[PDB]
């Protein structure tokens, strides 16, 4: 004789608090009491502070009740409801970590791209964009073509890379449907070099749908459809959230007021004496190749002396002995005087950072070696500085299905 | 062992260890501010809003949770789910809807946080992911909406519709 409607207001509110948003709306059609209690404003607070990450301050600024906030948000980014809660969490983190850091990049960012533009893009390319990709470009259309970019940069002595996130319209204009790179859509452009961190809007040509890869042409093969890939992340959400985690976790150092793609491992430290050596590695898909295997790498070494050390222990570099080791076990050595044609000074307060290039011909690889400092005041005394055994790593490549079928 | 007497509306006198019965917030407040401070002469504490069987079930549950760790005091973004119910808690609550609802009423009266939380979790799990006809068939509620009210609520909530 006692049913769910006969329960008091507080246990019924506790029951409805555990329900999900579709169930809370689904309870509005059940009964008048459940319809009245489903529109309780705190009930749309567990469902709005997690599904859209709308905090208290946003509510107070918009002065709306919680259910009104939820319906207004679902009328805008609703169909991406299972992706928004992730993507904005990245997008509001990258835009936060860059607020005391490099401010020109977030100022270069455009505002949101309305659904009309994305529908026009889908009509132009003839395929359907991934829903999470649509949500991410709904929050921000990226930036106009300004160097430096948002997806990292890489600076050699001669080869400078900087990739900026591409808008919807330029992505549609640069969409590719040729043999090989079929149904692939660009997420960035480099202007300087021509990097195109493509995404696959349709599962074709050896690619599962919604995968993020670089464009590495087959130099050995003469087939125009022979394009090899350098898969970065699983999906668009995985790619962007991994990049944002790397940026905000300090994994990507900030150099020259840019974001750099220097994958630095904290294990690779071989501080000897008062001299602290720190090495960061990176990959460059423009100078790299698959057939023949080139697998280019760059590396920056952060050598410095602590200010705790007395200035009388002053030393200067004059050598770079390097034990390059590939996956075949081959060892090659260099002995040229001075790093990158320079003889730096390591002093209390001095921090020397230089970029250098290596050419590991196999997918794996690592280096080690010595600088063999010569002392400044005592011209005969030599100190020994050992570079840590940092382990290079190219991303998971994928030979083209054109080459795989060929033989 | 220190003890306390809980009396039902039916009249049955149950004996509960006071360290057990202190899990209920109301009894804890009563015996921390009024009861054990004065050392009442073991008179039965009447609980006129519960019956005998429901009192026996809350006593059984609370004895089963007499050594339960303190609950996590987190809400909002903690996202209290509906699947972390313990397996003995799942098996103990396997009763009909009337007994479950009387148990929820008893849990709200005695303010037992754990029992109220797990009973609300099971009731929510009986509702989560079902059509309104399925909800009204699983439970027993007649559609008090008229055609005008049904059209009004459909116009109000025709947004989750896909």
């Amino acid at each position: 004789p006692l049913t769910l409607e006969s329960l008091p207001t507080d246990p019924l509110l506790l029951i409805l608090s555990f329900l999900d948003y579709r169930d809370l709306i689904n309870c509005c059609y059940v009964s008048r009491r459940l319809s009245q209690l489903s529109s309780h404003d705190p009930l749309w607070r567990r469902h709005c502070k997690k599904y859209w990450l709308i905090s208290e301050e946003e509510k107070t600024q918009k002065n709306q009740c919680w259910k009104s906030l939820f319906i207004d948000t679902y009328s805008d980014v609703g169909r991406y409801i299972d992706h928004y809660a992730a993507i904005k969490k990245a997008w509001d983190d990258l835009k936060k970590y860059l607020e005391p850091r490099c401010p020109r990049m977030v100022l270069s960012l455009k505002e949101g791209a309305r659904e009309e533009d994305l529908d026009a893009v889908e009509a132009q390319i003839g395929c359907k964009l991934p829903d999470d990709y649509r949500c991410s470009y709904r929050i921000h259309n990226g930036q106009k073509l300004v160097v430096p970019g948002l997806l990292g940069s890489m600076a050699l002595s001669n080869h400078y890379r900087s990739e900026d996130l591409l808008d919807v319209d330029t992505a549609a204009g640069g969409f590719q449907q040729r043999q090989g790179l079929k149904y692939c859509l660009p997420l960035t452009f480099c202007i300087h070099t021509g990097l195109s961190q493509y995404i696959a809007v349709e599962a074709a040509e050896g690619r599962n749908k919604n995968e993020v890869f670089y464009q590495c042409p087959d130099q050995m093969a003469r087939n125009p459809a022979a394009i090899d890939m350098f898969i970065i992340g699983a999906t668009f959400t995985d790619w962007f959230t991994s990049y944002v985690k790397n940026v905000v976790s300090g994994g990507f150092p900030i150099i020259r007021d840019q974001i750099f793609r220097y994958v630095h491992d904290p294990e690779c430290v071989a501080t000897t004496g008062d001299i602290t050596v720190s090495v960061s590695t990176s990959f460059l898909p423009e100078l790299s190749s698959v057939h023949p295997p080139h697998y280019f790498f760059t590396y920056r070494i952060r050598i410095e002396m602590s200010k705790d050390a007395l200035p009388e222990k002053a030393c200067q570099l004059d050598s770079r002995y390097w034990r390059i080791t590939n996956a075949k076990g081959d060892v090659e050595e260099v002995q040229g005087p001075g790093v990158v044609g320079e003889f730096p000074i390591i002093s209390p307060g001095r921090v020397y950072e230089y970029t250098s290039c290596t050419t590991f011909s196999t997918t794996s690889g690592y280096m080690e070696g010595y600088y063999t400092f010569h002392f400044l005041y005592f011209k005969d005394k030599i100190f020994n500085v050992a570079i840590p055994r940092f382990h290079m790593a190219c991303p998971t490549f994928r030979v083209s299905i054109a080459r795989l079928e060929m033989g | 062992m220190p003890s306390i007497k809980l009396q039902s509306s039916d009249g049955e006198i149950f004996e509960v260890d006071v360290e057990i019965a202190k899990q209920s917030v109301t009894i804890k407040t009563m015996l921390e501010d009024l009861g054990m401070d004065d050392e009442g002469d073991d008179d039965p504490v009447p609980l006129p809003n519960v019956n005998a069987a429901i009192l026996k079930k809350v006593i059984q549950w609370c004895t089963h949770h007499k050594d339960d760790p303190p609950p996590p005091e987190d809400d909002e973004n903690k996202e209290k789910r509906t699947d972390d119910i313990p397996v003995w808690d799942q098996e103990f609550l396997k009763v009909d809807q009337g007994t479950l609802f009387e148990l929820i009423l008893a849990a709200n009266y005695l303010d037992i946080k754990g029992l109220l939380d797990v009973t609300c979790k099971t009731v929510a799990n009986m509702i989560k992911g079902k059509t309104p006809e399925e909800i009204r068939k699983t439970f027993n509620i007649k559609n008090d909406f008229t055609e005008e009210e049904e059209a009004q609520v459909r116009k109000e909530n025709q947004w989750c519709e896909e």
